[PDB]
């Protein structure tokens, strides 16, 4: 057909090469997701960890997504080149974002296509925690919290009330700025402290209009750059992988989905048939593995164990950085355990720490 | 004079027995007056303790032996008390006859060629030898003496161990009353056997990827003659047989990034000694570039021109400076990019220069201060170090000129090559026969080789390795920064007369080319033309002139923390003994400190200094100490060992202090309040005992206690004079008295703080004393045993027994809210401390301290003593016994003698439910007969006992009655007077004594 010679068509006309990244497998996977390079990362790591006991490695098939209002023509090509092109087709991975805004076409095609989990759960109880523990003084101030949908206001309050926190707007001269996007926060006029919550990754226009004294708070991506540097176990990175980065909180909302579904695989290929020239019936009732037999809650220390990237944990970090015109490090929050270390830079060269009370004791409710 | 001393002892004791005729309450009331003389008066009793002092010492008999009586059952106080203390007075006079006899009487050491013998010559008209180590004295376990003191050491003496040894005399039961000769001169004991001691491992570091540098000094047990050393390095095998006098090795020929493991050992004639271990890496390897990939430069100088090279294949080449005269000798900087130039002449011509060109030209520049010969530059103190001719001297001066600073003292041969080490602070120098050292202020000089006429050579100051050429024996060596290390490397053969390294290559010049040759045809070589004759080749990497060291951990964390603060100190890191004390120490700290119950950290990047203060801290919160050093560039380095330090608890804490002076300070639990109180007490006070918040009682050092009273110092104390010989001093709230050790008495004195009414409590060698206000069990310590008095005799329980050579109980604290006693052993060499439940005893720590000083911290939950120094407190937790907080003395009574927590709460007053109301003497009646009274209660319902004297006649009879009927006996006949007195007592007090007259 002209579906798998020509591959997938994005309107100039786009190459299929600009949006998707494959690495090549007997079953094809589908990932539709705005960071590709975490999928792709995800699946490399259940390649070379194993977790399937089968000589088959996991292909991927990773659309990038930029723009939202272009994924449904992209979902029909990817729908059309999973029906027709391939032996075996398990899935297309959406992410929740583009799952929740796209649900009637997903419902309206039928076809075996599962949300990837929110990575906004990995985040805003970081934004929260880094939050509560701030080193701020004995003054109350007046918050308003800026998002761009009203559903992370919800989910943002919901974190801030796991936390303990209060936050009531008075009507007071000290104003407190949280602003949640990449675009809300861009040469802010108003007089205050700004705490601005990046959703995408951080590009250096973001870092340019940014007021001074602003606060980032983000995740660290990581370069990959060689295999060692990721576990004691010999393992090898793939030559598209080298050179870019990955965002944690991507990997591990993918990699929880991805270590169920290969348990179920695990299950399919022992109660059927490894050797997939021996093995024959793969895929004959998938949707089971999203009922709770097969479905289990990881803790990240056990993804990292399972994946083969323990190293790799020690830079998962949310960090807070303020833009002194130079991102100075002030907040430091691991991952894998959730130790936040905030940093001071004794400087008047004083010989004492005066501890300020922290924004999580003012802000008590 | 023995009979003089008897006569004025027993004269003594008679007047003692005279004045204190009315001064001590008696259990049964006795009230005697002045000129009674009978058998229940004080005066009879002290006498009878007077006329049976030496009578007890010379038949071996106790005092409480010698004064049995069996009308005073089982203790007369009195009889005991005037025995001890008359014996105690003749014992002193007995110390201060022989005193000087004593110590001016020195023994000498013998043996014959059989076991070692003292020889003492001492005519007399217990005994103890200690032995001290010669690097506190132990006392002698076996020995085998006679009447002429020629006592042999039968014990096993530890082998080629310098002793000294001295007699303790004990002439009295007193602790106070010992005599000590003068030590022996020393005898160092033969050697037997294999070394018992490991030796000691200094330093443990990499040098480079290849070699790994050791520095040892011997232990303290040796067992012989050292003669050699065996070294066995491990990966995570070489054996190597080093000599006697020797602290050093490097072992060269290694592999990189690699866990090293090495054991050390001592070797005499008999045999090998025990091990010592040490964990160490090498480095990580420089990746070594290949002849493609140089995008470094050197400089070439000639005689008369410099010329400039980089190390590309296709290699730019230019002159920087050509000269009309010869160039002697140059220096080169990387971070100011300036290059100085000296002649055969002196002539000083500095030069900057940028990307191999001119940028400034060459300037003169004349040395304010000798004729100039060779240069090297101290690129982290910013100074030109000049080697001159007159004899030969080496000076520095600035960059600019001036401030000439001489080096050292001054030397016969000339000067060939002058390298100054600015990171690790060394400047090296080479003579004709020689290579040498001295640091930057010419302190430590040092010959490393002697070596006939060496060439040029390179310092790299992170590796600590000197390469040095041999050009007419065409040898390439290399030499440590002490010389002990010196390893021949194989050459290229061609004669070379300069050189370098980038990593592990070798750029060595010829008339025509550079080569670059990890034979003689190289790796890369780069053309020459213009410079006939190159002496130098200098390498512009910053690795050449670094600013920073390689490593770098802080050491001997320690914190003290209040409530809300801190006090948090650590120390440098140390440095190398291939680092002088001119070398770079510049660091900056980091301080993590962690919250262990919130998970959360706050780290202060920037300590410039190696304290720092921690101030509005969490009350009662444990937290995490770690510490790590920043260089100049600013990379980190390791962090320490954490340390787990716990706040107090939110209270306004007050510490009292006492100097020895007698200065009484306040301050809070960091030592920062510093609160001078008014009252000034004698010299070396003990622990304030108050009685209530004005009045309190204390004991010097001397062993008298006083009273003071703070707030109106005319009244309020009952007693006038100090009471001599007193050991400790304590409180009862309850029944409101006062508790002391009388150490001349060898009793308890029991005295009302408001009519100074004393009474002689039958609580015997007891030093140190705590009472327990619930029950009234009075809790004691001996020297040798701890142990509890009660108002039964069953409620005797003894905790711990020391058997006297080992030591002695130091304090005792009790703690009777959580039904815990804790007490300090000062011990030989050692001082260890306890606990046990007041109802399995527990060895809390070992680690000496003041006597009475061990304080219970019931905020923090933690015990505090006093060292014997008087300025450094330690603090041990019950939760972390193994850190023990150091808290130090404050300066305005930096010598203390007293430290006490004082309690927030004022103390309770009298309770009136201990005091025993008094019989009725109307209801004092007969019914073998029984004789009953109306029965005593106190306040509250506790058990009230009774004493009872029956005196008929002239003879007496005492009981101790717990029932308030009396079964009275032995009666001689009928019609008999009794004169019958009823004493009520409960465990705190006694009540007033019912006197009445009745006839059966
Ligand atoms: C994405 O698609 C929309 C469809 O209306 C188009 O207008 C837009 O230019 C595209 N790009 C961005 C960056 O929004
Ligand atoms: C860190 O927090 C997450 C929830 O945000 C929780 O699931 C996890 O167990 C925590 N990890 C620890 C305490 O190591
Ligand atoms: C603190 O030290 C730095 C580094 O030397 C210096 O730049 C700064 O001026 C100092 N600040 C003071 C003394 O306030
Ligand atoms: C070197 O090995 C010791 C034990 O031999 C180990 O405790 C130390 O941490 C090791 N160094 C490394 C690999 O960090
Ligand atoms: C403390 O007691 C003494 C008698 O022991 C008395 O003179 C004094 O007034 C008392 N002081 C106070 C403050 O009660």
């Amino acid at each position: 057909p002209e579906i798998c010679l020509n591959g997938l068509q994005l309107t100039v006309i786009r190459k299929q090469e600009e949006f998707v990244k494959i690495l090549e497998g007997d079953v094809v996977l589908s990932v539709l997701t705005k960071d590709p390079d975490s999928a792709l990362f995800v699946i490399n790591r259940v390649n070379q960890a194993n977790l399937i006991m089968a000589d088959f490695e996991i292909g991927i098939r990773a659309i990038s997504i930029d723009n939202a209002s272009l994924a449904e023509n992209l979902l029909i090509q990817e729908v059309q080149f999973l029906q027709q092109c391939t032996t075996y087709s398990m899935g297309i991975f959406v992410d929740w974002e583009l799952y929740k805004q796209l649900e009637s076409v997903i419902k309206d095609l039928e076809y075996n296509i599962w949300p990837i989990p929110g990575t906004r759960a990995h985040l805003f109880p970081k934004v929260a925690h880094l939050l509560h523990q701030m080193p701020w003084g004995e003054k109350i101030a007046s918050v308003e919290i800026a998002t761009e949908t009203l559903e992370m206001y919800n989910e943002f309050m919901e974190a801030a009330r796991q936390e303990h926190m209060c936050l009531m707007h008075f009507k007071s001269d000290d104003n407190v700025y949280i602003m949640f996007g990449n675009k809300l926060a861009s040469h802010f006029k108003e007089n205050g402290t700004l705490f601005s919550v990046p959703t995408d990754r951080t590009d250096d226009e973001f870092l340019a209009d940014l007021p001074n004294r602003a606060f980032v708070l983000m995740e660290n991506e990581i370069d990959l750059s060689t295999a060692v540097e990721l576990d004691a176990t010999p393992t090898a990175l793939d030559e598209i992988l080298i050179g870019k980065s990955v965002l944690p909180s991507r990997v591990l909302s993918f990699a929880g989905s991805i270590i169920d579904l290969m348990n179920w695989l695990r299950g399919s290929l022992s109660k059927h048939c490894y050797v997939l020239e021996s093995c024959f019936n793969f895929l004959n009732f998938i949707e089971d593995w999203r009922t709770s037999e097969y479905r289990q809650a990881h803790d990240t220390a056990e993804i990292l164990s399972l994946l083969l990237m323990r190293k790799l944990g020690t830079a998962m970090n949310f960090q807070m950085y303020q833009k002194k015109v130079e991102l100075r490090e002030i907040a430091s929050q691991n991952f894998v355990t959730n130790v936040t270390t905030y940093y001071h830079y004794n400087r008047d060269n004083h010989t004492s720490l005066e501890l300020k009370t922290k924004f999580g004791q003012v802000f008590n409710c | 004079d023995e009979r003089m001393v008897l006569e004025r002892v027993t004269r003594d004791c008679v007047q003692r027995c005279i004045v204190e005729e009315d001064l001590f309450l008696d259990e049964f009331g006795i009230q005697c007056e002045k000129a009674d003389n009978g058998e229940k008066c004080y005066k009879t009793r002290c006498t009878k303790g007077c006329a049976q002092w030496y009578r007890a010492l010379k038949e071996l008999e106790s005092c409480q032996e010698a004064c049995l009586s069996l009308q005073f059952y089982p203790y007369d106080m009195p009889c005991i008390g005037a025995c001890e203390m008359a014996q105690r007075d003749y014992w002193h006079l007995q110390r201060l006859a022989i005193s000087h006899l004593v110590e001016r009487t020195q023994p000498q050491l013998e043996r014959a060629p059989t076991p070692l013998t003292i020889r003492w010559a001492m005519h007399f008209p217990p005994f103890n030898i200690q032995y001290q180590f010669v690097d506190a004295w132990f006392n002698l376990a076996d020995y085998d003496c006679d009447e002429y003191y020629v006592c042999e050491i039968l014990e096993a003496l530890i082998p080629y161990t310098q002793y000294r040894f001295r007699f303790e005399l004990p002439f009295g039961e007193n602790r106070d009353e010992v005599l000590y000769s003068p030590a022996t001169p020393a005898y160092q004991t033969p050697p037997e056997g294999a070394p018992i001691s490991a030796p000691v491992i200094e330093h443990l570091m990499g040098l480079d990827d290849s070699h790994l540098a050791v520095h040892w000094h011997p232990g303290r047990f040796t067992n012989g003659p050292i003669e050699g050393y065996r070294l066995r390095l491990s990966s995570s095998t070489s054996e190597q047989l080093v000599p006697a006098g020797r602290g050093s090795y490097i072992f060269s020929q290694l592999q990189a990034g690699t866990n090293y493991t090495l054991a050390l050992s001592m070797i005499n004639k008999q045999g090998e000694g025990p091990v010592a271990k040490g964990f160490v890496q090498t480095h990580s390897a420089r990746n070594e570039k290949p002849a493609k990939d140089l995008t470094e430069s050197v400089l070439l100088v000639g005689r008369r021109a410099v010329m400039w090279q980089s190390l590309e294949p296709a290699g730019e080449n230019s002159m920087i400076y050509q000269s009309q005269e010869e160039l002697a000798d140059i220096a080169w900087s990387k971070r100011e990019q300036q290059l100085w130039l000296l002649n055969v002449h002196g002539e000083l011509r500095s030069l900057k220069f940028e990307s191999g060109q001119m940028v400034s030209p060459a300037q003169q520049l004349k040395l304010d201060l000798w004729v100039p010969r060779r240069l090297s530059f101290d690129w982290l103190h910013h100074r030109l170090y000049f080697a001159m001719e007159s004899s030969f001297q080496i000076i520095s001066t600035d960059l600019l000129g001036e401030s000439a600073q001489k080096v050292g003292e001054s030397f016969d041969l000339p000067v060939e090559q002058l390298e100054v080490d600015a990171l690790n602070g060394w400047i090296f120098w080479r003579n004709e026969e020689s290579l040498w050292r001295q640091d930057l202020h010419g302190r430590m000089i040092h010959r490393l080789l002697r070596i006939r006429q060496p060439g040029w050579f390179l310092v790299q100051p992170q590796h600590f390795i000197i390469h040095l050429m041999l050009p007419q024996e065409g040898k390439f060596l290399e030499i440590s920064y002490d010389g002990g290390f010196k390893h021949p490397l194989p050459l290229p053969p061609p004669h070379w007369q300069s050189f370098a390294l980038l990593g592990r290559s070798l750029l060595l010049p010829d008339s025509g080319q550079l080569i670059l040759v990890e034979a003689a045809s190289p790796s890369a070589s780069w053309p020459l033309k213009n410079l006939p004759d190159c002496w130098a080749v200098i390498l512009l990497v910053p690795e050449s002139q670094p600013l920073t060291s390689a490593g770098g951990k802080p050491h001997s964390l320690k914190a003290l923390l209040g409530a809300q603060a801190a006090k948090i100190s650590w120390k440098e890191p140390e440095r190398n003994p291939y680092q002088s004390a001119d070398a770079a120490r510049s660091w900056s700290y980091e301080l993590e400190v962690l919250d262990v119950a919130s998970q959360s950290a706050f780290s202060i990047r920037n300590i410039r200094g190696p304290i720092f203060g921690l101030q509005r801290l969490q009350p009662d919160n444990l937290y995490q100490l770690r510490v790590r050093a920043i260089n100049v560039d600013g990379e980190p380095g390791e962090w320490t060992e954490p340390l787990a330090a716990r706040t107090w608890p939110l209270g306004p804490h007050r510490l009292r202090w006492a100097s020895r002076q007698g200065s009484v300070i306040h301050t809070n639990e960091l030592g920062e309040g510093l609160e001078v109180q008014q009252e000034q007490l004698e010299r070396l006070p003990g622990p304030m005992t108050m009685v209530n918040e004005s009045v309190g009682y204390y004991v010097t050092g001397d062993g008298l206690l006083h009273c003071i009273n703070l707030v109106h110092s005319q009244w309020g104390c009952p007693i006038s004079e100090p009471l001599q010989h007193v050991g400790s001093v304590t409180y009862d709230w309850r029944g409101g008295r006062v508790y002391w050790t009388d150490l001349a008495r060898n009793c308890v004195v029991r005295m009302d703080p408001w009519s100074g009414s004393r009474e002689l409590l039958p609580v015997f060698e007891a030093n140190f004393l705590a009472l327990d206000p619930r029950q009234g069990h009075l809790y004691y310590a001996t020297s040798s045993q701890l142990s509890r008095h009660g108002s039964t005799p069953d409620e005797a329980v003894t905790y711990y027994r020391v058997n006297g050579l080992e030591g002695s109980i130091a304090s005792f604290v009790l703690d009777t809210q959580q039904d815990q006693l804790f007490w300090l052993v000062k011990g030989s060499g050692a001082l260890r401390l306890y606990r046990a439940p007041l109802t399995s005893l527990q060895m809390i720590q070992q680690i000496q301290a003041v006597p009475d000083s061990l304080q219970l911290l019931r905020p923090l939950g933690a015990l505090l003593w006093l060292e014997r120094s008087g300025r450094r407190a330690r603090l041990v937790r019950l939760a972390a016994p193994l850190d023990v907080m150091e808290l130090p003395t404050p300066d305005q009574a930096s010598p203390a003698s007293a430290l006490q927590l004082l309690d927030p709460q004022p103390l309770p007053p009298r309770d009136e439910g201990v005091i025993p109301m008094t019989v009725l003497p109307d209801s004092v009646r007969l019914d073998d007969f029984h004789v009953r009274w109306q029965p005593s209660t106190s306040g509250g319902n506790h058990s009230v006992s009774y004493r009872l004297l029956l005196e008929f006649g002239q003879r007496l009879q005492t009981l101790d009655l717990s029932t308030p009927f009396a079964r009275l006996t032995q009666l001689p006949q009928a019609q008999l007077q009794l004169k019958i007195s009823i004493t009520p007592r409960t465990a705190w007090r006694s009540g007033d004594t019912t006197r009445v007259q009745l006839t059966t």
